[PDB]
Order: structure tokens, then sequence, then C-alpha cells
């Protein structure tokens, strides 16, 4: 029985599922809504603040809620929620979820120990980087180690700024205080721990987290310069250096370039943007940000995970507000991660190639491409002609292409293990999906649908690209809805198959799998639910410095 | 050379390519006159002469360019008329007439044209005066359903939507409503939901089983995209030729073959 | 030669220019032309000395409604301006014998300065041009009216705008045809940053010169990304020949036995003058009779189509006297001719998809604006390699006034100063000189 | 001749190579050793065939520890380096005449790659010779061992790196000296972004041909730059011809005098020749008994300054064997210069500037690193006008051991693929070459 059902039945309460017709005109309008009810009387007290400046007001332009204004469920939780709820700018939990991703950066300790003992003749052992990381966790977040009349950040402002440590030394980890190990025997299962360690060697890692406030004051830029300032300081500090010496310009070469990990890379000057900001994160570093790879072992859900997590990151906040803003671009969005709609056509897409192909059972070919593809497309196609409020629910194309391309797509990746192949049956379920609705997205939805089949495998200058390190940047892919988050989903969908422990870096991969981080990675669904019921904790507030 | 105008084996791929066939002419189902007309566009007044955005051809003065004085000019051109715009929604429950299918329709049938399609809309800028010639066959005929073919400029929402109480397509500022008297759709206000003074009657509502037959949208419940293989096949076929296209190596393998020649 | 492909080369008149020239006489690594062409883009820079008096008069330094009051500076520049030219010359050239070339325009209220090619030579790349330009102007000027010292830095700002506290020359009175490398979306693009408007203010708005002008940059640019390298350079060679260089009156013949008639029209005719030419054939028939063509060549069926879509362009375009339906154009032709036919379409739809983002940002809010303003640089017009942006600067040759941004507001200065060179203003019949003159030394 | 100087060109032994040759034959305009310099630079690609091969066995795709599994692709690219290194040669020459230059580096682990010029004729920038090579090597790979079609882009990741996610070649395995323009600081930069350990890579670690190819880069980029351009052309020319070419051998003998000297001793040696030579007189005395000196010709004077800071550099940082110092040294010299006379520094205090930043940068937390990674484009050590980088090339020479960012570390691939090149690794005795060929022509 079809997974949408359940929360259609909900949604469309006393209502026949088959029957083509329905009142409208009947419900008073925005007054339907307790949301919308809430919102109005806000802008009504804050009239007196605003010194009569008018402000959010239901009788200018359209009517709202001529039609029934929709509650949405979270997939895979038990969160009925308005629209409104959802929406990045009134949910904590995505706003907290971009911040932990652009505060987050990772620095390599090897090269910095070698200078330590190469070029200064100091020691380094266990005990001396338990001290090295003791100090940095009092320097980060803004405390002082070095001079005399510092000025300090007050630490009840930053209690989220910490730094960890990882290591592929299995011996090293056991004698690192546990309060700032990352463990990766602990936190991922016996296989995928042996993978990512086959990959990292005895290497040893920080991962610094700055501050929620200092990101939103200032930017993502910010970052990986924050970090190693107070990586220097530490270095001074818990090693008895000069404090200013040449070998010091050492560490500052490797924390901000040799050897430092970034979540992502700036952009080109007509959409300027400094490192770890969303646009630069690329579709599979995103993947392996997402921490669902460790704690199921299933692909679909795996790859859902993924997808609701960057609907947010990348049609929410990148798209809705990064580059263009204002009331943006919500449901573009939950239509990837709300009432259990696309889990129900990549669900089938899983089970269809695990009888016919086998799961990673064939290798790619331009045949199995067309036959998945076009099945699963078909399919998600009748779903919506099929059940009237189905349809009503994804009432904008975009949203219907972008799930039943996402289904298709997943699927040829789960089939063959390559995620090239995957967005390529993406672009053949775009341009199927269009001839038999005579109809697909808004406007200007598949500029990269219609170029994407003979650049899906390209080789040439900004064509060619594997897809996992594509990314918002990718030139097809830089202007438009309905494509990153799920493109996410392609780039986990093969490693979720062959059960992966990451798809394009196992060092992001180990820095996210922390418990102590706010947002939840495990299931950025069951955060996101959080936020919309108003349950999730933020951080980077200013109560303590402001008036009550 | 006899075109094709589009593949597949059903009815609904038939009904495609008599749209965009020329020498088929549209079934009249209805009359509109032309200040009804004028009046649900809601650019001008009936009766006022089309008003300019540049000075007729003739007035201005052009330097030589043969390519550009062996295309025909529409009247509307001709005269530096300003440009103007009709746009349709079109239900999902069998309207006869469907975005993709009324663009390209539009590109073989008419002169001119600058079409957007849309999943909830269709829209048509045209030099006015051609645009009225154009816009009056867009709503007398078989590619007009007043029960699910809305005329709005604005707020569309609607062509996802299940149809109303009465069979009418929903339109959240209602430009039309059911008049039960006669079993009429009629349109109080224009395509931007300006209140008319005197409202236009749009007719009866064509027949669910009518939509069927001659509808342009594939659907389960009546021909499913599925049926059309022959459809399904030629689409696969263009996504493959535009895949090895873009790869090049095998497709080019001649012209790779001269550059590495010698 | 390299390649087997003969083509005869017809003027924008319809009429032949050069009889059974073979393929690699109009690519932009043997013709002289277009290396000439491309060597005046590079080196040639707009002063605009109106412009800097007017600038210092008001202290209306850095553009944008900046004013610094009380360092207004007032100089009869204009009125000077064949003596702060020839000082430019000196400053400029490398010795007396060298191609600088100096030219008032709009009798000295502004100035065309093109940089010697040896300056060029020994730069990294094209910015030398308006950098050297610019020293040159702003020491000609002090020089000229012994300005003081502490004035001499609002000349300085006249001429160069903000740069460097902006990356560029925000608010400047001088200006290249090519923008700073460091507003490039892709490597190597430099070529693409030419709006279409420009092209056709250049062209002095004849239709077939600016879609070859457009093209002809293009194309080349192609060469220089690397993307007309190995498998794909016969494609990119035959595009510019059909598409850019009306080769065997193709596109000037589909034009014209469609005066009168609709994209559809155009493809059915472009279709079956494919099929006769052996470019296309049937490869299977479905069910109902609709027969599935394939390409017996592919790089020249890729040429054939992108014919027929500045035909297109043109006659629906053309029809309207219209710019704005250049995109839906673009993007219908395509539709059209792939469903017609099974065949893939230009450029293997990035054409196409390019068309559809052209459509979106030039009808909505996001972004975008009037057609005449897109150029190959942009992030929403880049995605085609070559074939679309030609249908835009035909298409702004066509409009008769329907734009905001029109040629006028947005490039009429551009065209006084660059459409004098003759290697801009009429390519076609040029490129064609410079076919006959490598032609046997292939 | 423009200008009316004389110099006697000297080798790195100190030796007479060319006697009373005019200072117009040593500039960038005008000598053909350095346009030849400079075009090679530009169109000279290493194409790291290992770093392919490897990336692509382990999927290691687009650097820094990213690793795809599954996406995997095991070829024997080296042991077929020779066939993959002919395809190459193929698809990147334009004819084969022309100066297409293909070479194995290492036994095929390397492919130095060199562009013709033809190709770079016709381009904007320089960034068309790695990108023609790129899709060169990716198409010869794939045409040599059949590359699957899904698999092909695994090779394209391989050797271009993340780009176009990126908007440079992240983690690619091939590289140029210059990179991408649009990571220019400033505009006309090109030619400064080669750090100073690639320099003394390319040129062996030779003292002399290191600050000189360095003097060679910079100056020529501030012709580029439009610094050099009218009133300040001369002072860039004997800057290169004293700092850069050993100009009269001064700069030899002010190093031979100080052998055992200070940064001290070296500054007064120089003063003493300026005086000895006419170049600077005394203006006043103070009640002291301090003389006040002046220049009698400021360009002049700045050349002579410029080519003691070098001196200084090689005497203090020889002695130490470590390069640490030059920063310091540069900015000691200049200061201790100023005070010792009340003339202005090298470069009227920017040549210290730029030191004043370098000696913080490279002692400090904030950023920076060790003195080899700096160049005329880093943000740290931009701001001389060419007067300050040959000092780092120089030192980084004579450090024999204490950097951690050693030029090995940095560089040694640099110096398999480039050092090679006779004019890179000998610029010195070249660029005399050079100057007798077209002095008689000036
Ligand atoms: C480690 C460095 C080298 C470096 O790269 N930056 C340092 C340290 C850095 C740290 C000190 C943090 C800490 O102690 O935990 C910070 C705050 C930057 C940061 N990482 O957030 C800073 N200095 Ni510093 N640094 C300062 C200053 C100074 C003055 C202090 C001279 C004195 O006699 O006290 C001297 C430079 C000088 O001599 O001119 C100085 C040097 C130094 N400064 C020496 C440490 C000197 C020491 O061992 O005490 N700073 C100042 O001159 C005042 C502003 C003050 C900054 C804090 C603020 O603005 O509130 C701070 C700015
Ligand atoms: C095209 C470009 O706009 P301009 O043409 O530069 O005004 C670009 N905007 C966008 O791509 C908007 C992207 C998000 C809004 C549309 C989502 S479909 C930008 O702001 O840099
Ligand atoms: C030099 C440069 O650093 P890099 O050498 O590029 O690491 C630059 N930092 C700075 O300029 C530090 C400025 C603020 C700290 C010093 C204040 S005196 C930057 O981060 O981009
Ligand atoms: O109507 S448009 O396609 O322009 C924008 C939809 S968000
Ligand atoms: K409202």
């Amino acid at each position: 029985k079809k997974l949408f059902l359940k929360a259609l039945k909900k949604k469309f309460e006393g209502e026949d599922p088959d029957e083509k017709y329905t009142n409208f005109y009947c419900f008073g309008g925005w007054e339907q809504s307790a949301r919308k009810k809430e919102f109005t009387e806000y802008a009504k007290k804050a009239a007196e603040k605003r010194g009569g400046i008018p402000f959010y007001n239901p009788d200018i332009g359209v009517p709202l809620g001529q039609r029934k204004l929709m509650a949405y469920r979270v997939s895979g939780t038990d969160a009925y929620v308005e629209g409104d709820d959802l929406h990045f700018v009134n949910n904590a939990a995505i706003q907290q979820m971009v911040d932990d991703i652009k505060r987050t950066v990772i620095v390599g300790m090897d090269t910095a120990h070698a200078v330590l003992e190469k070029r200064l003749g100091v020691e380094v052992t266990p005990e001396t980087i338990n001290e090295y990381m003791e100090a940095i966790n009092h320097a980060l977040p803004g405390g002082a180690v070095v001079q005399e009349h510092m000025v300090e950040v007050h630490p009840g402002l930053v209690e989220d700024c910490y730094a960890k440590i990882f290591t592929g030394d299995d011996n090293l980890a056991d004698e690192l205080d546990k309060r700032i190990l990352i463990d990766i025997n602990k936190e991922f299962p016996e296989e995928q721990a042996e993978q990512l360690k086959s990959y990292i060697g005895n290497r040893t890692y920080q991962v610094n987290r700055v501050p929620t406030i200092v990101v939103r004051t200032c930017d993502g830029g910010t970052v990986s310069r924050w970090s190693a300032m107070q990586i220097g300081m530490s270095f001074i500090s818990a090693y008895k250096l000069c404090a200013g010496e040449a070998a010091i310009a050492d560490f500052s070469y490797a924390a901000k370039h040799a050897d430092v990990i970034e979540m992502g890379t700036i952009m080109p000057a007509r959409r300027a943007r400094g490192p770890n900001e969303p646009g630069g994160v690329a579709f599979g570093t995103f993947a392996d940000i997402v921490q669902t790879s460790r704690v199921s072992d299933d692909p679909a859900n795996v790859s859902l995970e993924v997808i609701a997590g960057a609907a947010a990151l990348y049609d929410q906040v990148w798209l809705g507000s990064y580059m263009s803003g204002g009331v943006g671009f919500t449901q573009y969005a939950t239509a990837a991660y709300t009432d259990d709609i696309l889990d129900d056509f990549v669900y089938y897409g899983m089970e269809y190639v695990d009888d016919k192909y086998g799961i990673c059972g064939t290798k790619p070919t331009m045949d199995v491409v067309r036959d998945i593809s076009t099945e699963v497309t078909l399919y998600s196609l009748e779903q919506y002609e099929e059940y009237p409020t189905l349809l009503e629910d994804h009432f904008g194309g975009s949203q219907r292409a972008a799930v039943a391309a996402a289904a298709a797509g997943c699927s040829t990746a789960f089939a063959t293990g390559n995620s090239n192949a995957g967005i390529n049956g993406w672009y053949l379920s775009q341009i199927l999906h269009k001839e038999a609705h005579s109809r697909l997205g808004f406007y200007g939805y598949d500029l990269q649908d219609q170029c994407g089949a003979s650049n899906s495998l390209s080789i040439r200058s900004d064509e060619g690209l594997i897809h996992e390190l594509r990314g918002p940047n990718y030139p097809n892919y830089a202007m438009n809805v309905g494509h990153q988050p799920e493109y996410a989903g392609i780039a986990q969908a093969p490693h979720a198959a062959r059960g992966d422990a990451f798809c394009t870096n196992p060092l992001i991969k180990v820095a996210f799998a922390d418990k102590d981080l706010a947002f939840d990675f495990t299931s950025p669904r069951k955060s996101i639910a959080a936020g919309a019921l108003r349950e999730f904790m933020p951080e980077g507030e200013r109560d303590l410095i402001i008036p009550a | 050379y006899k075109a094709q105008y589009t593949p597949g084996e059903t009815q609904i791929a038939e009904n495609r390519r008599k749209h965009m066939d020329p020498d088929y002419e549209f079934r009249k189902l209805r009359e509109v006159s032309d200040e009804d007309l004028v009046k649900v566009l809601g650019h001008r007044n009936p009766g006022e002469s089309y008003k300019s955005v540049h000075p007729p051809l003739d007035e201005m003065d052009f330097e030589e360019d043969i390519v550009r004085d062996m295309v025909e000019p529409i009247q509307g051109a001709k005269e530096g008329v300003r440009v103007r715009y009709i746009q349709f929604a079109d239900s999902m429950y069998n309207a006869p007439a469907q975005p993709y299918d009324r663009a390209r329709t539009y590109m073989w049938r008419y002169r001119g044209v600058d079409t957007g399609t849309l999943s909830g809309r269709q829209v048509i800028e045209m030099r006015e005066l051609d645009l009225e010639g154009v816009s009056k066959e867009l709503v007398e005929t078989e590619l007009f359903d007043p029960a699910t073919t809305g005329i709005r400029g604005a707020t569309v929402h609607g062509h996802s939507l299940r149809l109303d109480e009465n069979g009418l397509m929903f339109d959240a500022l209602q430009r039309y409503v059911f008049d039960e008297e006669k079993g009429h759709v009629v349109y109080v206000k224009d395509q931007v939901g300006r209140p008319l003074d005197e409202p236009v009657d749009m007719g009866q509502p064509l027949g669910e089983d009518e939509l069927k037959k001659i509808t342009t949208i594939y659907r389960k419940d009546n021909i499913a995209m599925r049926d059309d293989k022959e459809a399904i096949e030629v689409v696969e076929n263009i996504h493959t030729g535009r895949t090895l296209g873009g790869f090049g190596m095998d497709v080019f393998k001649d012209d790779l073959r001269k550059r590495l020649g010698d | 030669p390299m390649y087997e492909d003969r083509i005869d080369l017809y003027g924008a008149d319809g009429k032949l220019l050069e009889e059974d020239v073979p393929l690699e006489a109009i690519s932009p690594l043997k013709n002289p032309t277009i290396a000439n062409l491309v060597s005046d883009v590079k080196r040639s820079v707009a002063v605009n000395l109106a412009g800097i008096e007017g600038s210092l008069r008001k202290a209306a330094l850095g553009g944008k409604s900046n004013f610094i009051p009380g360092r207004e500076v007032e100089l009869p520049i204009v009125e000077n301006a064949e003596a702060i030219a020839e000082k430019v010359k000196k400053l400029v050239q490398t010795s007396e014998d060298d191609d600088t070339n100096i030219r008032l325009i709009n009798n000295g209220q502004q100035i065309l300065v093109q940089v010697p090619t040896t300056r060029m030579g020994v730069a990294a790349d094209y910015t030398v041009s308006a950098l050297v330009t610019g020293a040159a102007v702003v020491q000609a000027i002090i020089d000229e009216f012994d300005v003081d010292m502490f004035d001499a830095n609002a000349v300085k700002t006249a001429v160069m705008g903000r740069y460097p506290q902006t990356v560029d020359f925000t608010g400047a009175n001088l200006s290249t045809l090519l923008g700073p490398p460091v507003l490039l979306e892709g490597l190597g693009y430099g070529l693409r940053n030419i709006m279409a408007n420009h092209v056709v203010a250049i062209t002095r708005k004849n239709t077939l010169n600016a879609s070859a002008l457009s093209s002809i940059l293009e194309q080349t640019a192609m060469f220089e990304t690397g993307d007309a390298v190995g498998a794909f350079e016969r494609m990119h060679l035959l595009g510019l020949a059909y598409q850019g260089l009306n080769a065997n009156n193709l596109l000037f013949d589909l034009v014209k036995e469609n005066g009168k008639g609709t994209v559809g029209t155009v493809i059915a005719s472009l279709v079956e003058r494919a099929v006769e030419d052996g470019v296309v054939k049937v490869a299977r028939e479905m069910n109902s009779g609709y027969k599935v063509y394939e390409p017996a060549d592919w790089a020249l069926w890729n040429a054939y189509a992108a014919t027929g879509l500045l035909a297109a362009t043109i006659v629906n375009v053309g029809a309207a006297r219209a710019a704005q339906g250049v995109a839906s154009t673009v993007l219908y032709y395509n539709d059209i001719l792939e469903y017609e036919t099974g065949l893939p379409g230009v450029d293997f739809g990035r054409a196409m998809g390019t068309a559809v983002g052209f459509s979106f940002f030039s009808h909505s809010i996001y972004g975008g604006g009037g057609p005449g303003i897109f150029h190959g640089n942009h992030v929403v017009t880049r995605h085609s390699k070559g074939f679309a942006l030609p249908c835009v600067a035909a298409a702004m040759c066509l409009d008769a006034g329907t734009q905001m941004f029109s040629v006028e507001k947005t490039s009429g200065l551009i065209g006084s100063v660059y459409s004098e060179i003759d290697y801009f203003r009429e390519p076609i019949v040029n490129v064609a000189k410079g076919a006959a003159e490598v032609k046997d030394q292939l």
C-alpha cells in the first residue's frame, strides 16, 4: 500500500480520495489558519515599535486560502505542521544546520607536529597533545592564553564552540582525552571504520567548531581564519614557543592552506562568497556531512535523509535566500521531505532494481539507464494521476518533476553504482515527464534538464565532472530550484547501495560524527520537524547581553 | 517533405499532431464578440485606436538589410503597436489544450510569437493587434473549454487542483462564475481580476467524455503514457542521441581520426 | 587539409564570394582576418574625454552618484583632444613604426586607442591595453595642463574609477570590449564577454553581420576553452561556417523561402534540405508511420540544425520586429525539431537548455534583463558552446523599438568607437577575403 | 634610442658579456630573449601522468583527501607515455611546422607541453594553454585505452580536478607557472604569480640567475600593469638593468667587497659608489655636521639603491645560510639607508613597507608562511613595484636547509619540467645575447 496514503488521509480529512471534485471559496480565507492568525496578531502589535510603518497585512494582494491550506507531515515523523513552520526564517533547526556546517573546519595536525619536532626541537607526545587540546578549547571560544590585559568573549555566548580530534592511529586514540575525541571505532560500524582508516592511514586531524554567534555576525570565510588564529595561539601556549618566531608562520600556512579541509569553496565574482558558504558545498561533500550512512543499512533511507537536509540547505536557504530572497522556496523544498511521497517513489525504484538487477548488480549501460529511469518515472507519474489529493499536494510542476526524477536517478545509481549514470537517468526522467503531461516545471526549470543528457557523461572543459564533485556552482546548476537537493541524493545513492562509509571525503564524514553538534545530522528530518514544532534550541542567542 | 509533428501511436499523440498541423482547422465551438474579447483581455477599451510603442515602420528610416526585408512583418509591427499578452491555465483533468502543446502549436501556426510554457500557465506576448486576432481563435475553438481553460494574467493556481462543485477549475480570484440558470461559465472579471461592467458569457462546459477524446495530456484513467510505447521510444532516442553527442568520442570518431592523422 | 569538407562562402546579400573553400580556411587557427579581429578586440580601448572632463568638473568620481565636494577640477580636455591624443600616442607606442593607432571619436568627445601588439606580446593577459592606455591618458592630461600634485589623484580616479578599492574599473571613463578576467564566469571566457547589443552597435544593426561577429567570437572562444579540440573541432568549424558565415547560402535561403513563414515552416525546410543532402537518413519507421531519423554525419547535422535555428530566429523575431521572442524562438525551434525527427537538437540540447533559462530570466523577477544585455560570459547564457548567442545578436538588429535597454542606450558610444574597424563591422566579406588568402596554403 | 643611458652587461660570474649597450636593449618591449621567455611561460604546461594514473587508480579525485569509492579506473598511462604524448602533439598543434613542443620528463612520469603561439595569438589570455593541453590529454587517454563512456568523466576529473564546481583546477594533475587570472590580486598581475621557490627550482639554486629571472618577470609585469609608462619607464628599465642584470658589475662588486661584511657595510659601499659616480650629491649640512644628500638623477639613484638592497640580502642571508632573515634585511637596508643619507629608499619606501608586512607574515599567526611561498601576486608582497621579490629568490638559493616549506617540498617537480628551458635557467647570459641582437636596430 502506498507510503503517502496515511499523510494524504490526514491532510484531506473526511474527503473521498478518488473524487476529482471538491469545494472551494468556503474557508474564510486566511482565518482558516492558526499560523496566519498568529502572524496577523503579531503584525498588529508591531505597529507601535514600527512607529506606524505599514507591515504584514493579509488584505494586500492575493487573498490566501481560497483553497484549503495544507498541513505537512515531515517524512518519517509524527509532526504535522503548517508549511509556514518549515520556512527557514521560521525554523531555528534549519538555521542551526546551516550554521553548524558553516562553522566547521578540519585541520591536519601532523604537519604542525613535524614543525614542532624538526624546526623547534620540541617533542610531541599524547600528553602534550592533550594539553594542546585543552588550551584550544579555552582559546577557540575567545579566551586569552599569552598576553596580559586581554579582554575575552563571554563563555555563555559561545558554549557551542569547541575543538575535537580524530586519528586513524588507534594507539594514539586510546591515549587521548576521551572528552575531546571523536572515536571512529565507536561511531562507525566495524566494516565502515575499517574502510575509513584504510584511506586515512595513521594521520591525525582536529575539528574546530567556531561559535555560532560568530558566523551569524560575520560569514563562512571567517571560519578557517578563526580556527587558524587560535590553533596558532594554542601551539604557542601549550609548547612554550617564542610568541612570534619564524616557525610559527608554518603553523599558519598549514592551518589556512596546506592542511585545512573546508566545507565549501569560493564562488565566482557574479555570485561572490568566501569559503564555507552553501554554494561551495559539493553534493558528495554534503552527502558525507549527513550521518545517516553510519546508522542505517537502508540505501533508500540514507539517500532520502540526505535529500531532506539538502532541500533545506540548497533550495530553501541557498537559492531561496542567498541567491534570491523574500517569501522564498519553502515548498519547492518540502516536496522532497514531506508526506512520505518521495519515499514511495524511491522505495518503488529500489525494489524494482533489486528484483531485476540486484543492488549494485550491473555495469552501467545506456540500456540499464533507459530501463530503470523510464519505469520509475512512469510509476511516479501514474501516482499523481491516480490520486487527485496527491496532485493537489504537489501542486507545482517543478515539485513533481524533482521528486519523480530523484526516484529515477537514485534507482539508476542503486543498480549501477555510478552517480553519473544516476544523473543521466534523472534527465531522461525529465524529458519523459514533459512529454507525458505536456508540461514540466516553472519558466526556467529545465535549463539544466535539456543540457543534461549531453553534459552528464561529457569530458569537456566545464561540462565533464564526476557527479559527486559537482555542486551549486557547476554552471548548468548555478541558478534553479528543484535540482540541487535531489542531486545530493543521487551523489549518495550509489555509495549507500555499496555500503560505503563515505562518498567523497572520509575526513568530512568523521568530522560530523559528533553528538555534541546541536543539529542531529544522523536524521535531518527529525531535527527539522523539531524546529517546525519550535522544540529545537539553536546556538548563538544573545539574551545574556541584552535587556529582558 | 511531409511534416510528422510528433511521435506516438495513441489518440493523445494524434490530437497533438492535429493541433500542430496547419492544414487542420480548429472546430469552432462558441461565439465571442470582439468587444467581449477585448474586455476580458483587459488591456484597452473597445473603440479606442491601438497605442504605439514605436513609430510605424515606414515612418522610421532603416539602413539597407536584405535579410531583414525578406521577412514580412506582421500588421501590428508595421503599425508599431505595443506588445500585450494573453495567458491560460489548463486543468490537468483533460483540458483540451495543454502547455507545451500550446507552444508547439503557436510556433507552427503563428508569426511573430513570444510564448512561455510553465506547469501552471502558458503565455503569449504579441503585438496587440495580432494578439486579438490570435486570441479569438484561442477562445472560440476546441482549444478552449470554459470549465477547464482559465484566462488569467496573475494568481494562476489551479491546473493541478480538483475541479469545484460545478466542475469548474479553481480560480483564487474567481474571474468566472457558474451561471446555474443557463449552465454557463460567465466571466465577471478581466484576466487580472478587474470587475467587468458587463459580464461575458463563455457558454457551456464541454463534457468529461468529450474532453477525454480530444485532450492532449496522457492520463492513466484515460490513455496512459505507458500505453504509447512509440512515444516513449522516440523520447529515449532523443535522450540517447543527446548523450552520445555530448560524450562525442564515438559519434565524432572519424573527426578525431583525422585530427590524429599523419 | 586535415578535413575533407569544402564550402562556398556567401555574403550577407546572398551572393557568392568565394567558391570551393576548404573548411579550415575559416578556422580561427588559420584565417588571418579572425586573427586580426581577435587582436584588435584585445588591444582596443575606448576613452571618454568628455566623461573625464565632466567627472572632474563635478568631482563625480567612482560613478553611481558618487560626488566628492571640494575636490572639483576644471580642465578644457575635449577642447584639447588632439594635443592629448598625440601625447597618448607617444606614451603608448613602442616605436614610431608600430601598429599603434589613435583615432578621435565624435569630434574628440571620445577617443579610440589601439595599443601596439608588441606590448600585448609580453603581457600575460589583455588587461594591459586598458591599463597602459589609462596611464597614458592620466599623464597626458596632467602634463598638458600642469595639474597640481594634490589635484592629480582626482584625474587618475576620473579615468580609472574606484580601482584598486574595487577589483575592476568601476565608474571609470575608459572601457574595453572585454571586461577584466577577474569577472569571468569560466576559464578562457574572455571573448564571450561582449553583450549582444555591443555586437549589434558595432555592426550597425545589419542582421547577418551581427550574427557572424557573434559566431566568430563565440566559436573562437571555444578554441580558447579547449572545447574545439580533437574530436570536437570539426563540429565547431562547421558551426562557424554554416551558422556564422552563411556557407553555401543555406542560412540566406532558409530565410528567403520562409519570409512569410513560421518556426515550424523553417524546420520543415531545414529537415527537407538535410534529407536531400544526405546529412540525415531514416533509421526506422514506427507503428504510426512516424519516421525516426539518424545523422549520417553528426557534426554536419549539428551545423545544419544550427543554421535552421538562426533562420527561425530571423523569421519569427523579424516578423514581430520585437526581440523579446528570441529566447522563446531558440527554445521551441529545438523542441519542435527533435519531436519532428527524433534527432538531437542544436548542440545536443544545450542551445535549448540555454533558451529555457534565457526565457525565464528575460520574463521574470529573479535576474537577467532584456535580451540585448546577454553574452557568453553570462551565467544564464554561457551553456551553449557558440550556437545560441548569434541568434540574440540577429534578434536585436531586428528590434524596431520595443526595448527599454535598447542598443543606443547600452551600446551607442561603443558602436561609434569600434564600428570604424572594418573587420568588426563587416566580418563576413572580410573573413572570406582571409579564406581566399590561405586556402591554397592548407 | 629614446634614452641616453648606456650600460655594460656583466655575467653572474662577474665577467663582461656585452659592452656599451643602450638601456632600451634590455627593455621587455625590445629584448627578444625576454619576449621569448614571457611567451614560453604563458604557453608551457606540466602534465603529471603519474599523478593522473595514481588519482584514477584510487579514484583520488579533486585532491585534499578526496576519494570516490567504486569509481576507480586502472590504466597503464605512464607505461604508454610515448604514445599518449604523440597524440597530445597531434591535438595541440596547429600544423606540423609550428612551434608546438612536447617533451617526456623523468621517463614519462611527466610531460612538458608547450602550446603553439598560433593558439595563444587568437586567445584572450594564457589559460588557453592549460585548457587545450587538458582536453588533449583527456582525449588522448580515452582514445588510447578505449575508456568506457561511464568511466570517462573520471579521467577528465583526474586531469583538470574539481573544475568547474571550483573556479580553478583544484586537485588537478596538470599545472602552469601562471595561475588562472580569476585568482589575480590586481589587474595585469599574471607574470607576478610565481612563488620564489619555483624561480629557485627553475634556476637550480643559482643566486643571481634566480634574482634575475624574478627581476625580469616583475619588471615585465610593471609594463603590463602600466606602471612602467611615461615618466616612470626609465625607473623600471634601470631597475631591471642594475638590480636584475648586474649592470656595470655593480651588484657583483658590492657583494665581493662585503663578503665578510654586514648590511651596514654594504650601505656604506653603495653610498660611496653613488657619490663617486655623481648619482647623488650633498644638498646641505646640518648643525651636527650631518650631510643631507640629494639625487642628481632620481631613477638612477633608485636603481643604485635597489642594487645595494639585493647585495645586502645576499651578504646577510648568505652569512646565515637561512632565508628567514630576508624580510628583516630588506626592511633595515632601506631603513638604515634613509637615515644614513636623508635620501628616499628603494621604490620610495615601498620595498621597505613590503618588507615590514613580509616580516610580520613570516613570523606570526595571522597568515603568510615561509619566505619561499611569496610572490608578486601575494597580498603581502605585491606592494613594491618589482624591487623586493628578487631578494626573496636570492635568499632561497642561499638557504641550506632551515625551511619546512623548502624548494624541494614545494617546487621539486617544477625544476624537473622547466629548468631545461635555457632562457629560464640562465636568463642573464641569454638576455645579454638578446641585447646584442637588437642594440643597433634601436
Ligand atoms: C602571539 C603574538 C604574535 C601574534 O601573531 N599575535 C600576538 C598574540 C595575539 C592574540 C593574543 C591572544 C592570547 O594571548 O591568547 C590576539 C588577541 C589575536 C587573537 N589570536 O585573537 C592579539 N595578539 Ni597581539 N594584541 C595586542 C597588542 C599586542 C602588542 C602588546 C604590546 C604590549 O606591551 O603589551 C604586541 C605587539 C607590539 O609589541 O607592538 C603584541 C604581540 C603579539 N600578539 C604576540 C604576543 C606577545 C606576547 O608574548 O605578549 N600584541 C597591542 O598592542 C594592543 C592590542 C592587543 C590585541 C587585543 C585587543 O585589541 O584587545 C592583541 C591581538
Ligand atoms: C542570474 C543572476 O542574476 P543577474 O542576471 O546577475 O541579475 C543570478 N541570479 C540567480 O541565478 C537567481 C537564482 C535563484 C533564484 C531563481 C531560482 S529558480 C545572480 O543573482 O547572480
Ligand atoms: C594575509 C592573508 O593571509 P594568507 O597569507 O592568505 O593566509 C589574509 N590575512 C590577513 O590579511 C590577516 C588580516 C587580519 C589579521 C592581522 C591584523 S594586523 C587572508 O587571510 O586572506
Ligand atoms: O513563473 S516563473 O517560472 O517565472 C517563477 C516560478 S518561482
Ligand atoms: K496577501
